[PDB]
RNA sequence: AUGGUAGGAUAGUGGCCUACCAUGGUUUCAACGGGUAACGGGGAAUAAGGGUUCGAUUCCGGAGAGGGAGCCUGAGAAACGG
RNA sequence: GCUCAUUAAAUCAGUUAUCGUUUAUUUGAUAGUCAUGGUAUAACUGUGGUAAU
């Protein structure tokens, strides 16, 4: 999946296509708000600290903050209707995984920092 | 369309409905019927609008800009053009009648009180038929009496208690709208008091006490009744 | 007995007895002022206002509690036959504990902001 | 998720109630006002379950044996709330004429719904809207349907005990009361003996196949302050031993050998014993819940020691339990309904599959 | 919900059961909140567009008036004693109009001492009330509608009205 | 069903609803029940200045917006363009 | 706004009564008890997902 990475200290943001399953496996069953080191994910991510922020799945249904259940469910959403809601928890059926940098480590990213 | 407007059945399908206002809607005559239709001052409905916005007409000491503004019985309608003053008065045959009055007679109107109580902080008040409530009246002024109104302010310059043998105008019922100055006052079930009336030809006529409007003493009426 | 119900009976007071006049020449009886019944529905001393029909008739049945039946006989006129028809209208009314009522009892009532589902009239004068 | 110690060295885990705050009940007004005005990291820590803020707590809470469902008996604009644990919101929200004092589900997963209304009446309730309403001679506190005899027979504060059959839809030959204490009804699963809560603390065992009561059991106390009544009772799923809960907080634990001795165990407050449910399904069995108006408590029946003291700040009136799990459904007198789960009792269910993971790792 | 349509029930003479129309909005009825004694929760209802009513559901404090001295002191509420319409309400501790309660005697006690200079039966009032001042629980009645105003307002028992209700409580 | 009283509900009256309490109501003066093709009827309203009694207009009454049931705003809807 | 299914003191007609009620608009009366607080929506800037809104 893709990592929509933003760096708000400079304000810039950039997506990275990640196809290797060893890289994505660190993010599995992790939740929005949790602190994630991508140094296991990648050697260029050495010392980085990431927080999961949001994203979508392969059908557009977003992860909503702290609902539960990493499958998809249907909720009474805001004069209130019902739509389908993909859960808060990262699974392999995510098309993307948007996150945010918390602590910076050693190496640099040209289009990001 | 009601009876008392003197409209033809001709000239357009829909009848001009009245607006909510001081008078009752079935008692009202709107100003659109008053200007273009009976007094023939305007031709189209839009021409009534140009007269009102330029504030030619004033009804009862107020500007009164509205096309379907309800005008009722005993309403001083002062037109600033021509220096002529108009007072609505009902006609015996079933209809309203526009009437010429003087500048001094345009100063005062008469008004039937409908209900009197004691307001807040110990204040007496009377409520006229045109909805003009007035603070601190005379305690002699009680129910169904008329009230002479100043119209420069809301003050009361004359008052006439209801007593048998005084010249009465009728506002309502079958025999609505004549002289006849009183026979007496009848009691009946449910109220339904029938204040009897004997006209200039001295014939008994019967309407309700609700319909009674005292327009003067035996002999003198306080306003210029139209003679014809 | 005054206090025989499950709640304590009292006037709202809107002597230890408060009175008022129902009006229209109906005088306050001795039973109203110096009495013992509470009767918030009574014309005098109570919480009803007599406005509307003041009608008369004949009381025909009294075997209820705090209420009686007026029979209101009259003659109809049929214009087609040019005859008459005898008629009556059995009207139930609330009676107050100031008026001594049995079968007979020429009666006068007044319209009283309808009390209970048929009762629109409360007894104000018995002759 | 906040973890609270009940001082029993058994860590109690709670959610969805007095401590969990939903800052976005309306996201259109408040969450749009939260973005520029906060960081919302605490709200990012808050994890709501099945999406309801729900005032006017509930008279009763029920769960279905199948489909992982909930019944909730709202009293705001008095109403019935149905929850799906698969979908985590309202499936079915119907508003009721008057409040159901006790609710009974027909056999499973709300194919029907049976109420016990403040008006002396049962309402029959389907998928469709409000299929039938009844009338009862007396007022209602509790009601139990029995699968055997096809009968849903009721009673509270009555001289007779009211026996309605759902097959042929009638009532005939009703039972009577000994001196009109019939606050509670409970039925043995195996052998089908009736339980009763009497003002003179008697349990009336009416055999439905004999059409007659068998015996009386009386309560006596060592302290014995006031005349007391048993408010609620229960039967074990084994049908062996008995649960008796009085108004003064003293748990009475009885034997179905037609035998009078018991074991006593009080709450510290002793305001009432609200609901008593046998933990015979969940592992480390023989436990039993005893709840006050405020204090809830589970304890081994042979040991009689506090395994957990389940204490929300707002008082409750209800317990409801999911078998095999520690899923506890309570109606705290507030807007959020405090349900809560102790993992050291047993594992979390399949919809709570991640809900066990969030607290131990934390 | 509740409908007040007078057609369905029978006539005076026994004519019945027309169903001329269906239930509509102006012939409405809503539902009782059987209010209890607890932490005060305020309910909200919108009635006929502009107006509102106050359902009461849990009540902690209310304003009661002492009838002899004519003074009014806000009262903490403990328990329900008697009600004539249905005794199911009292055993569930439910507040309605004309409901006998028990109150705290100490707010009326604190007014009595420092303003006058006397204690409470250890400045003369009744005997049946002065023995209740030592109990700490005075008997009071409700003269408001908690279903409408939401308040627990009422009056304390005095006079012969005291003797009527205490006769019922024995 | 008739009423009493107390509470509730409602914008409010109220057996409207429910407790508790009394046995009443309408009726040969026709209650109550049945038939009504109640496209018949309402001066509801002008109408036809000799077509002999003609016209047009308005009013019917109820329910519904695929069927049930529950709800929300609004002075007003128990609204199907929720 | 259109369409489907026929009500006999009911509808309707007038009449009250609203001191039994609620009322946007209409009108008439009517209040002595810091040269500027604190928040807040977005649009927008740029990254994306989603067969799709």
């Amino acid at each position: 999946m893709k990592l929509n990475i933003s760096y708000p200290v400079n304000g810039s943001q950039k997506t990275f296509e990640i196809d290797d399953e060893h890289r994505i496996r660190v993010f599995f069953d992790k939740r929005i708000g949790q602190e994630v080191d991508g140094e296991a994910v990648g050697d260029e991510f050495k010392g980085y600290v990431f927080k999961i922020s949001g994203g979508n799945d392969k059908q557009g249904f977003p992860m909503k903050q702290g609902v539960l259940l990493p499958t998809r469910i249907k909720l009474l959403l805001t004069e209130r209707k019902r739509k389908s809601v993909r859960g808060a928890i990262v699974g392999p059926d995510l098309a993307v995984l948007a996150l945010v940098i918390v602590k910076k480590g050693e190496q640099e990213l040209e289009g990001l920092t | 369309a009601p009876h008392h407007w003197l409209l033809d059945k001709l000239s357009g399908c829909y009848a001009p409905r009245p607006s909510a206002g001081p008078h009752k809607l079935r008692e009202s005559l709107p100003l659109i019927v008053f200007l273009r239709n009976r007094l023939k001052y305007a031709l189209n409905g839009r021409e009534v609008k140009a007269i009102l916005m330029q504030r030619h007409v004033k009804v009862d000491g107020k500007v009164r800009t509205d096309t379907t503004y309800p005008a009722g019985f005993m309403d001083v309608i002062t037109l600033d053009a021509t220096n002529e003053n108009f007072r609505l008065v009902y006609d015996v045959k079933g209809r309203f009648a526009v009437h010429r009055i003087t500048d001094e007679e345009a100063s005062y109107k008469l008004g039937k009180v409908k209900k009197v109580q004691l307001g807040k902080k110990g204040v007496p008040y009377v409520v006229t038929h045109d909805g003009r409530t007035i603070r601190y009246p005379d305690p002699n002024i009680k129910v169904n009496d008329t009230v002479k109104i100043d119209l420069a302010s809301g003050k009361i310059t004359d008052f006439i208690k209801f007593d048998a043998g005084k010249l009465v105008y009728v506002t309502g019922g079958r025999n609505l709208g004549r002289i006849g100055t009183i026979v007496h006052k009848e009691r009946h079930d449910g109220g339904f008091d029938l204040v009897h009336i004997k006209d200039s030809l001295d014939n008994t006529f019967v309407t309700r006490l609700n319909n009674v409007f005292v327009i003067g003493e035996q002999g003198k009426p306080y306003i210029s009744l139209p003679k014809g | 007995t005054v206090q025989s119900e499950r709640a304590f009976q009292k006037q709202p007071h809107i002597t230890k007895r408060w009175y008022k006049n129902a009006g229209l020449g109906f005088k306050t009886p001795k039973t109203a002022i110096e009495g013992s019944y509470i009767d918030k529905k009574c014309p005098f001393t109570g919480l009803v206002s007599i406005r509307g029909k003041i009608l008369t008739g004949t009381v025909v049945s009294t075997k209820m509690h705090r209420t009686i039946v007026i029979r209101r006989a009259y003659l109809h006129y049929i214009p087609k036959y040019n005859r008459y028809e005898k008629r009556h209208k059995n009207v139930p009314v609330h009676v107050s504990p100031a008026f001594r009522v049995q079968v007979g009892d020429i009666v006068t009532v007044g319209q009283c902001r309808p009390i209970s589902k048929t009762v629109r009239f409360n007894v104000v004068k018995v002759s | 998720v906040l973890k609270s110690t009940s001082a029993n060295d058994v860590s109690v885990y709670q959610v969805s109630g007095t401590n969990v705050s939903r800052s976005l009940p309306d996201w259109i007004a408040k969450k749009r006002k939260r973005q520029l005005k906060n960081d919302l990291e605490y709200q990012n820590r808050v994890e709501l379950i099945q999406d309801f803020e729900f005032s006017e707590a509930s008279n009763k809470i029920k769960v279905s044996r199948d489909g992982q469902y909930c019944m909730a008996t709202g009293t705001y604009k008095p109403q019935i709330h149905v929850y799906d644990f698969a979908n985590l919101s309202l499936k079915f929200d119907r508003h009721t004429d008057a409040e159901n004092v006790d609710f009974t589900i027909l056999s499973d997963d709300w194919t029907k719904s049976v109420h016990l209304q403040n008006d002396r009446s049962i309402q029959f309730q389907n998928k469709g809207g409000l299929h039938y309403t009844t009338r009862i001679p007396k007022f209602g506190r509790s009601l139990v349907y029995n699968k055997v005899n096809c009968d849903l027979y009721v009673g509270a504060s009555g001289n007779e005990l009211y026996r309605l059959n759902l097959e042929k839809g009638r009532f005939l030959n009703p039972f009577k009361l000994d001196t009109e204490g019939v606050n509670h009804v409970s039925i043995n699963e195996v052998n089908g003996l009736l339980a009763a809560g009497t003002e003179t603390n008697v349990v009336e065992f009416w055999d439905p196949r004999s059409r007659s009561r068998v015996s009386k059991l009386y309560l006596e106390n060592n302290i014995d302050n006031r005349p007391f009544q048993v408010t609620t009772t229960s039967f074990r799923n084994d049908g062996l031993t008995f649960a008796c809960g009085t108004s003064n907080g003293y748990s009475y634990i009885y034997d179905l050998r037609t035998s009078e001795p018991s074991i006593i165990k009080d709450q510290g407050y002793g305001f009432d014993i609200k609901k008593i449910i046998w933990l015979d399904n969940v592992g480390t069995e023989n436990k039993i819940v005893t709840c006050d108006k405020r204090i809830a408590k589970i304890w081994d029946r042979l040991d009689g020691k506090a395994y957990a003291s389940m204490e929300p700040s707002v008082d409750i009136n209800d317990i409801e339990h999911v078998p095999g799990t520690g899923m506890f459904f309570t109606a705290n007198e507030s807007i959020p309904m405090h349900t809560y789960y102790i993992p050291s009792l047993g594992p979390s269910p399949r919809w709570c599959s991640f809900l066990d993971s969030i607290t131990e790792e934390l | 919900g509740i409908s007040r349509d007078s057609r369905h029930k029978r006539s005076a003479t026994g004519a019945k059961r027309a169903q001329f129309r269906k239930k509509r909005k102006f012939e409405l009825g809503r539902q009782p909140a059987n209010t209890k004694i607890g932490a005060k929760r305020i309910h909200s209802v919108r009635t006929r567009g502009g107006n509102k009513k106050y359902r009461a559901l849990r009540i902690e404090t209310g304003n009661f008036s002492w009838a002899s001295e004519g003074i009014s002191k806000k009262t903490r509420i403990a328990g329900v004693v008697y009600h004539p319409s249905n005794n199911e309400l009292v055993r569930t501790n439910t507040l309605t109009k004309a409901a006998i309660v028990q109150i705290d005697a100490t707010p009326f006690r604190q007014w009595f001492e420092a303003h006058y200079g006397q204690t409470l039966g250890k400045a003369k009032i009744e005997s049946s009330v002065e023995s209740q001042f030592s109990a700490g629980r005075l008997y009071a009645c409700i003269s408001s509608r908690p279903g409408q105003s939401g308040r627990c307002d009422g009056y304390i028992l005095e006079g012969e009205e005291l003797a009527f209700y205490l006769r019922r409580l024995t």
